[PDB]
RNA sequence: UAAUCUUAU
RNA sequence: AAGUAAUUAAUAUUAGUAAAACAAUAAGUUAUAAAUAAAUAGAAUAAUAUAUAUAUAUAAAAAAAUAUAUAUUU
RNA sequence: AAUUUAAUAUAACUAUUAAUAGAAGGUUACUAAUAAAUUAAUAAUUAAUUUUAAAACCUAAAGGUAAACCUUUAUAUUAAUAAUGUUAUGAAUAAUUAUUAAUAAUAAUAAACUAAGUGAACUGAAACAUCUAAGUAACUUAAGGAUAAGAAAUCAACAGAGAUAUUAUGAGUAUUGGUGAGAGAAAAUAAUAAAGGUCUAAUAAGUAUUAUGUGAAAAAAAUGUAAGAAAAUAGGAUAACAAAUUCUAAGACUAAAUACUAUUAAUAAGUAUAGUAAGUACCGUAAGGGAA
């Protein structure tokens, strides 16, 4: 039989809930666009010098 | 600290059983009471599975003379009989403890939230005799939190009948029997 | 541009993917439970007051943060103002010298 | 003497 | 039925390359400078040691020791 | 058409490399059998994939026992019916047979490799006592196909690197030793290697640290006894202190290169006394030894 959680534990777990609940941190297509950009210009400066 | 000598051991993986499936050569008789503690039960300093170590077991090292004639000890914890109080159980519970755990205990304020300690640390240097003791600590504070309301007399008012109905087809029908048929149900 | 994106290291773009530069992050240490919570910083947790330990540790910050300025994406990563840890040439720049070079 | 410990039921 | 193998070090002979060799990915080992416990020292100011370098000593020499120099570096 | 030479077999072991995978003995008998399907190929077919029957007794752990035997009673109850004969007053009580439903059972399981516990001595030091041999042999325990380790409280040195594992150089260098016997790193640069980073923790206390006793020949991280902190404004790291630097313990996961076994393939200036029998004969009460 599985033992059952002490407070301390269920408090973190709902803390987890609570976490995923929110909107989630993505990578947008347009961040990673201008990264691409200013990635591209950086080079662009290298070749220069 | 390290927990080199409770962390070390490993246990045999037992296969998750499917309702469906074969078997085992060998199913016990009586079935498992305790949760399933993590560190298996101690190979080498047996003495401290009865008893709350703490996680202190024997060392062996040198005695050393003037001469450097080095010659083999061992050095025992302070081990110690102490009946403690438990809030949650109602009674005090004796066992061994290294003067050190006592101290512990002394700090924290209890027994039952020295064996509740949700740290891996903790949970490492309990026995299996102190994952027990916890087990049947954490239940006890559950069952005090929560009564099943907050069922068995219908189960009783269908069974005979159930059992008449069983005997009108033909067939004969035990109590043990029908609790088995509607646990689920 | 995606493409070039895509040609960046693995650790970078990892770090990218799971920590994107469109957040603005804190430059000081928050709580655990917010959006803006610096990865490189140790934020401390509301209900407990104990400093969590920085969600990228120390060297794994360090590796991401040249690899930014390799590849000049520096901006886009959140800032390491305090994290203790300069580089490169600021670090050269800005440090004074031991009490002992200047005052044997 | 509800520190410890020994015995008997 | 009894001087064998492995990992190393020092000599010798030959063969390859040679002020370089082995290796070529870099790194390394040996050589190319002698000393000194060690240090920030190190080889003709106008030539053979009667000069120079180092260690002791010293203002700098001398003094003991070893090393370096008389078209082409060994 | 035959002969020869080289290679290949169900039919040798050994070493290496590569690839793949992680596996029944005995005893004597009322002897311990098999049946099929689908798909492809060439109705029968061979091959692949899947299903299915039987399978005694012994091999610690149903209960015994002097292994291959004995005793438990699943060709069992318990109940419900049906058929039969007897007892006492259409209904009741016991027995036998035949259906239906309900109730439990079968450890022969590797060895090597790994991790943990305990831990010698001969021996070397031309004696021997610290030291060595050596955390070796051994015994004990526990796991997995591998285990272990692993994403820095790491190294370094004011410049920097970026988990771990194995090897080469570094280097027999630093370091250390009855300064004897002897023992001996790390940084750094190369390979091998896999996508190698990634949260699972409400960020960790009788913990760090201290005293003391022990503790990998150098280099600690461990540990019994007891005192015992701090919040990132902090904490760890070096005799010590001041500067600087670097990292974040007391919560976690992790392929891959590696070890061992087996198989298959290939290569043998290997073996026919390292070439298949036999762990037999025989020796011993026994552990055990062991032929031709
Ligand atoms: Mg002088
Ligand atoms: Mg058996
Ligand atoms: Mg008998
Ligand atoms: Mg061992
Ligand atoms: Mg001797
Ligand atoms: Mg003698
Ligand atoms: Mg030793
Ligand atoms: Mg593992
Ligand atoms: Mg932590
Ligand atoms: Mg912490
Ligand atoms: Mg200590
Ligand atoms: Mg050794
Ligand atoms: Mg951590
Ligand atoms: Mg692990």
């Amino acid at each position: 039989p599985e033992m059952p959680l002490t407070e301390v534990r269920k408090s973190h777990l709902a803390e987890k809930k609570e976490l995923a609940e929110r909107e989630v941190p993505k990578l947008t297509e347009e961040d990673m666009e201008a990264i691409g950009a200013r990635v591209f210009e950086f080079l662009e400066k290298q070749k220069r010098e | 600290r390290q927990w080199r000598l409770i962390e070390t051991r490993k246990i045999a993986k037992q296969p998750n059983y499917q309702v469906g499936d074969a078997k085992p050569l060998h199913m016990p008789k009586e079935r498992k009471k305790f949760p399933d503690y993590k560190y298996g039960e101690s190979n080498i300093f047996k003495q401290s599975n009865k008893g709350l170590y703490g996680g202190s077991f024997v060392q062996f090292g040198n005695n050393i003379s003037e001469s450097k004639a080095k010659t083999r000890k061992k050095w025992l914890p302070n081990v110690v009989k102490k009946g403690l109080w438990s809030e949650t159980l109602n009674r005090k519970i004796s066992i061994k403890m290294t003067a050190k755990v006592l101290k512990t205990i002394s700090k924290e304020g209890g027994i039952d939230n020295y064996l509740t300690k949700e740290k891996s640390a903790r949970i490492k240097e309990l026995g299996p005799t102190g994952w027990k003791l916890r087990y049947r600590v954490l239940k006890r504070k559950d069952e005090i939190e929560n009564p099943p309301h907050k069922r068995r007399r219908l189960m009783s008012f269908l069974y005979p009948l159930e059992k008449l109905e069983y005997r009108s087809v033909g067939k004969d029908l035990n109590y043990k029997k029908f609790v088995e048929l509607f646990a689920d149900v | 541009y995606k493409q070039y994106f895509d040609s960046l290291p693995l650790k970078l773009k990892s770090f990218f993917q799971r920590y994107p530069p469109s957040i603005k992050y804190s430059p000081v240490s928050t709580s655990t439970k917010a959006i803006n919570a610096n990865p490189f910083l140790p934020n401390k947790h509301p209900v407990t007051q104990r400093f969590h330990d920085p969600k990228y540790s120390l060297r794994r910050m360090s590796d991401v943060y040249k690899l930014a300025l390799r590849y000049g994406v520096e901006e886009f990563l959140p800032p390491i103002e305090n994290t203790k840890k300069l580089f490169f040439e600021e670090k050269y720049n800005k440090k004074t010298l031991m009490k002992g070079v200047l005052l044997p």
